[PDB]
């Protein structure tokens, strides 16, 4: 097995400005005067898309800002000026033995201004309440950078177990993130309280977001 | 227009058997040289098997991890790729890509799942905001306690794509969950109705559930 | 020569 190790891991990229990411083959990749390696784009839910085929040549359609470079051992992707639709995982891909095998891969980020959420708040569904659960939902939407913190309390104290977070790939076109947190309880702990804050804290807001309901206020 | 559908994914147990095919259009088949890749998240993108061309034999090659339980083939006449997978484990678990022209061309990918587990249906629980802004307003569609993976979640059946955010699945106590959030002005709802589609083609399930408001 | 069948990523012939 030829084995690839990309670096970086992943890295952060201001608009307009150059991205190089390398790959590093265990053995040389050239076979018949050709630089046997590949790039590979993988935007957020899709497969990889094939960009740049024997080193340095151009996938058809696949614009003029990527550019790759290389011999032997060590290539790169230059991707330059970058924009908000490069945000993607990028794999290098290795075709002269077999197996071929890919690079594990590099993240690129896109950096923009930063920008708060909006956060929303959501008591369990009334289905969910038929249902035996209790399941308390608070979506932050649309901030840069990913760095968050949400807090849950309960009557004013604090929570800690049952909350689970998930974040989005940043975005295509605005470049920012979105997160959901979920807190889940039984029915039965969950009406033994009132009072459900939820609140986000985060870089560009000075005081913390708190959003909350009260289980009887409508 | 290239277009390369995989199907035939699903749960099944290990050491039992799935048969993975794929349907090509838009390239010249008989000539294409046709391959599997698999993605999980431990092993990143795994090439599984290779196929060549009539001219080349129609030689396969495979992964060394699943030489003698995996089998690559195809119908020049049919346009399509198979991959008999025998004696699944459960590292075979993943996300199947058929690609054409080596890497050039790739499906949107079928999922495998081996696991012992039993299919488990999602329940959709459908999120209206707390009773009282006005100027926009945020909607919530949550999917929980389902099992395997994925499930596909819409609002209006792909009309409102705009303005949504669906998050990644979590694995909560076992079994899967997920959530999407959709945001509109206070002119669109609830002047229209805005419905959260879900399927899970494991289970069968497929179902339209409506944003009520919360009524006292 | 063309590759083809190969594809543009596929390993190179003689």
């Amino acid at each position: 097995d030829i084995v690839l190790t990309q670096s970086p891991a992943s890295l952060a990229v201001s608009l307009g400005q150059r991205a190089t990411i390398s790959c590093r083959a265990s053995e040389s990749v050239d076979n018949y005067g050709i630089s046997s390696m590949n790039w590979f784009q993988q935007k957020a839910g899709q497969p990889p898309k094939f960009l740049i085929y024997a080193a340095s040549k151009q996938g058809s359609g696949v614009p003029a800002r990527f550019s790759g470079s290389g011999s032997g051992t060590d290539f790169s992707l230059i991707i330059h000026p970058v924009e908000e639709d490069d945000t993607a995982v990028y794999f290098c891909q290795q075709s002269k033995g077999v197996p071929y095998t890919f690079g594990g891969g590099t993240k690129l980020e896109i950096k923009r201004a930063d920008a708060a959420p909006t956060v929303s708040i959501f008591p369990p569904s009334s289905e969910q309440l038929t249902s035996g659960g209790a399941s308390v939902v608070c979506f932050l939407n649309n901030f840069y950078p990913k760095d968050i913190n949400v807090k849950w309390k309960i009557d004013g104290s604090e929570r800690q177990n049952g909350v689970l977070n998930s974040w989005t790939d940043q975005d295509s076109k605005d470049s920012t993130y979105s997160m959901s947190s979920t807190l889940t309880l039984t029915k039965d702990e969950y009406e033994r309280h009132n009072s459900y804050t939820c609140e986000a804290t985060h870089k560009t807001s000075t005081s913390p977001i708190v959003k909350s309901f009260n289980r009887n206020e409508c | 227009e290239v277009k390369l559908e995989e199907s035939g994914g699903g749960l099944v147990q290990p050491g039992g058997s799935m048969k993975l095919s794929c349907a090509a259009s838009g390239f010249t088949f008989s000539d294409a040289w046709m391959d599997w890749v698999r993605q999980s998240p431990e092993k990143g993108l795994e090439w599984v098997a290779e196929i060549r061309n009539k001219v080349n034999n129609h030689a396969t090659n495979y992964a060394e991890s699943v030489k003698g339980r995996f089998t690559i083939s195809r119908d020049d006449s049919r346009s399509v790729v198979y991959l008999q997978m025998n004696n699944l484990k459960p590292e075979d678990t993943g996300i199947y890509y058929c690609t054409g022209l080596t890497f050039d061309y790739w499906g949107q990918g079928t999922t495998l799942t081996v696991s012992s587990a039993k299919t488990t249906a999602p329940s959709v629980y459908p999120l209206a905001p707390v009773c009282g802004t006005g100027s926009s307003v945020t909607l919530g569609c949550l999917v929980k306690g389902y099992f395997p993976e994925p499930v596909t979640l819409t609002w209006n059946s792909g009309s409102l794509s705009s303005g949504v955010h669906t998050f990644p699945a979590l694995l909560l106590s076992g079994l899967y969950t997920l959530s999407s959030s959709v945001t509109v002005t206070s002119n669109t709802w609830p002047s229209q109705t805005i419905t959260c589609n879900v399927a899970h083609p494991a289970s069968s399930t497929k179902v339209d559930k409506k944003i009520e408001p919360r009524g006292p | 020569g063309p590759p083809g069948g190969r594809g543009l990523t596929g390993p190179i012939g003689p």
